[PDB]
């Protein structure tokens, strides 16, 4: 019942800015004891992991990428954004807005994406 | 962190991975582990430690031997057809590190 | 007549696991009716109690407990779960009929270098007698020389003291725990 829906464009010329979204369902960010990830897909080549937005607004980045990803999540809206400026054809990819949770009703720390998004193909051309 | 590229298996036998990194993230903090079929998406098939949400095979388990962690496979066939990927928060990167990927052949 | 539940969910400071701070609920009616209204942010979690029936209850006693551990610590705190932290620190009975919510505070639990204010017990003679509070600060012994006071190879001063910083991961995050435990008290 948990779903990422997530969102934005794709057809994108390099090196502006590129703001993209995802919208959550089946929880709420008001909740506490969870975060919402970002994940790189490079095709063929591995994941990288953005990003997470904690619900008290706790910010984390890929080390990697510091000044280019800024992260946002409006919960009373239901959705997380996502943002990111100066973009390389490396950065072509496809987007998994994804949930991570700790809860494990029996009460074990996740620290893990249990539910993801199906992803958008954001295009860098 | 570090993760074999690949690894390779009849349909059936007792299949190893391997996973490694640092003292900061694997050698402190708890490990987790995904299948992910080429162009679809991922999913999560061992959290924290050894324990599995609904919907996994309970024949793959891991361990965590200091900064070693260890996804096991028994019993291969059709469907797994997958990279395989190790992730831990690291303490001192601030972050989610993944694994280098391990795909394994049935 | 609204029992104090505005303070042992929104107090500044607690203790730690070995100094496990208790709250004795009485001759009182609590508002129920705003704690689960909360979309249990919290994580929230019953045994034999039911989040449908608190309003229309009653009960002798309803101690109220509180503790603050790291995130991959709130596996003990049930009954029949065992190892290091239930074995020395706190340990429940198996027929602990309450209700357990923690929640997570790296707000107010956590500088930048990690607040080192709270403790845990690593070691003791023996595993607990559940709900025993052990304020005990005695130089640990397990050896054939056990001497006055010399540290080094097993003198330890068992309550070391866990570190904090907001960049651990989730679970070693210091996690705000309460268990509400439990001739009055209605609603
Ligand atoms: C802790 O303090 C906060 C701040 O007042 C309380 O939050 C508000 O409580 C009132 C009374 O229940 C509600 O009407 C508001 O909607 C609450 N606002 C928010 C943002 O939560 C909170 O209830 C207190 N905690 C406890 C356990 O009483």
């Amino acid at each position: 019942q948990i779903t990422l829906k997530e969102s934005g464009p794709t057809l994108v010329k390099p090196k502006q800015t590129l703001t993209l979204t995802c919208t959550f369902s089946g929880f709420s960010l008001k909740k506490n004891g969870v975060g919402v990830g970002w994940i790189r897909q490079p095709p063929g080549k591995a994941l990288e992991w953005l990003a997470l937005i904690y619900w008290d607004d706790s910010k984390r980045y890929n080390p990697s990428l510091k000044t280019r990803l800024t992260i946002t999540g409006d919960t009373s809206k239901n959705q997380v954004v996502l943002t990111l400026t100066n973009v390389d054809p490396v950065d072509t990819a496809t987007y998994f807005c994804a949930h991570r949770p700790d809860l494990d009703s029996d009460l074990i720390v996740v620290d893990a994406f249990d539910m993801w998004g199906q992803g958008t193909m954001v295009t860098v051309s | 962190l570090t993760q074999p590229p690949s690894a390779s298996g009849t349909p059936g036998q007792r299949v190893t991975i391997s996973c490694s990194g640092s003292s900061s993230n694997i050698g402190r903090n708890t490990v987790n582990w995904y299948q992910h079929l080429p162009g679809t998406v991922p999913k999560l098939l061992i959290y924290h430690n050894n324990h599995r949400p609904s919907g996994v095979p309970g024949r793959f388990s891991g361990s965590k031997s200091g900064t070693s962690a260890s996804l096991a496979i028994s019993g291969l066939q059709s469907e797994d057809e997958a990279d395989y990927y190790c992730e831990t928060w690291d303490d001192s990167l601030s972050g989610v590190v993944f694994g280098a990927g391990t795909r394994l052949t049935v | 007549n609204l029992c104090p539940f505005d303070e042992v969910f929104n107090a500044t400071r607690f203790a730690s696991v070995y100094a496990w701070n208790r709250k004795r609920i009485s001759n009182c009616v609590a508002d129920y009716s705003v704690l689960y209204n909360l979309a249990p942010f919290f994580t929230f979690k019953c045994y034999g109690v039911s989040p449908t029936k608190l309003n229309d209850l009653c009960f002798t006693n309803v101690y109220a407990d509180s503790f603050v551990i790291r995130g991959d610590e709130v596996r003990q705190i049930a009954p029949g779960q065992t190892g290091n932290i239930a074995d020395y620190n706190y340990k429940l009975p198996d027929d602990f009929t309450g209700c357990v919510i923690a929640w997570n505070s790296n707000k107010l639990d956590s500088k930048v270098s990690g607040n080192y204010n709270y403790l845990y017990r690593l070691f003791r003679k023996s595993n607990l007698k559940p709900f025993e509070r052990d304020i005990s600060t005695e130089i640990y012994q397990a050896g054939n020389k056990p001497c006055n006071g010399v540290a080094g190879f097993n003198c330890y001063f068992p309550l070391r003291s866990y570190s904090f910083r907001p960049t651990y991961g989730v679970g070693h995050q210091p996690y705000r725990v309460v268990v509400l435990s439990f001739a009055t008290v209605c609603g």
